[PDB]
């Protein structure tokens, strides 16, 4: 799963 | 990094984020910070970005890891990497503390801060071994989530990217895949119908955070 | 790393390997190192790579900051880099010297050493601004290739990885890119004749390394 | 040009 990719 | 100028921290973590130095680019950033006046929203950025390569370096170790340990050196070098995670995390948790948060009076400060504090509590949870920490990462992402939905647009890449991270905490932390799912696809959904609102600037950038909305409920559903 | 076993610094290279943290990788082989007792093949390859990919990572963003270079923050925070990077150089050179060097009698140990000393010296080069460095890298190489010529088969991965460097260091460092051509051709073309002479395994790892005397003759030619 | 990948 992904996570924000600030 | 208290002799050093705001301006020269700041011109400094960009140069470090050229480099990929972002340890440095962290330093230089938590100098900036500290020098009390809030950030721009490039500054945010910055504060960001160089944390979250710190911490996505020690992650990606301490998963391999914990993964080895499933003598007592596997262990110890796996509390050694997970100390030093911790710490990482708590300096972002003190500077959101002291004092990012409380002067961040916009929406945009705010609920950028406050999914950070749930983001580096989510960092916490991950390898905490713990109910406590896992309420205040869902605290400050909640308290993030209700400011971002009133505040901001379904497309915002802030509130975007809150609800992504939040919707992650639900099912990788909190064991609710439901209720990470029901949020992806809300998120998603509602983001898709503010589309018709955006230049395509901002069209790109939405829809770029979008598909990672769709890529995680690709992956769970 | 005084008060950790040496086999429990290896162990936790090994780990730190694993997990990508070269600098704790590195610092766990300068205390396998200062334990004072030789290095194995294994462990001698530990140490390269532990060092390499820290200074690697120095020397990439030393690079881009340089290239940035072409107020005072650029110049500064090259000299930050550049300064840490020599830092590193020096207590490779350091653990060489004392006393890694000295106790190598075997022509593996001691070509891997001098090799060794010559790729540290050739970093410090490459951000010097210098003759002296420069002919320290030249002298090591030169007594590197000189026991590997004499001990060594032509195929002999580290002879091989030694003829390597000492040709980028002639093309890049030397200014002596006929000499580095000349080099990386009869190296590559005596290993090419004792291929014959290896099993299938040894031929995969020499022909590995051929191939980037190859592409670096393809670069220059 | 590449260097030893050691």
């Amino acid at each position: 799963a992904m996570s924000f990719q600030s | 990094m208290g002799s050093m100028e705001r301006a020269s921290l700041i011109q400094k973590a960009k140069l470090a984020e050229q480099a990929e130095r972002y340890e440095d680019m962290a330093a230089f950033m938590k100098g900036a910070v500290e020098k009390g006046e809030e950030l721009s929203c490039e500054e945010r950025n910055l504060l960001s970005v160089a944390y979250k390569n710190v911490v996505g370096g020690q992650r990606a170790a301490w998963r391999v890891l914990s993964s080895i340990e499933q003598g007592p050196e596997v262990r110890e070098y796996r509390e050694k990497v997970e100390t030093e995670l911790q710490g990482v995390c708590d300096t972002v948790l003190g500077l959101l503390d002291s004092h990012l948060i409380k002067e961040a009076g916009d929406a945009e400060s705010r609920v950028f801060y406050l999914k950070m504090k749930g983001d580096y509590y989510r960092y916490l949870a991950e390898v905490a071994t713990k109910k406590r920490i896992i309420d205040s990462a869902r605290s400050a992402y909640q308290e993030a989530m209700d400011i971002s939905k009133k505040e901001m647009p379904p497309t915002n890449p802030i509130r975007l990217g809150l609800a992504l991270n939040f919707s992650v905490f639900h099912y990788e932390i909190a064991n609710s895949p439901e209720e990470a799912i029901s949020l992806a696809k809300t998120t998603f959904d509602e983001a898709m119908a503010d589309l018709h609102t955006l230049s395509e600037d901002s069209y790109k950038d939405s829809t770029l955070i979008m598909q990672l909305l769709r890529d995680n409920l690709t992956l769970w559903t």
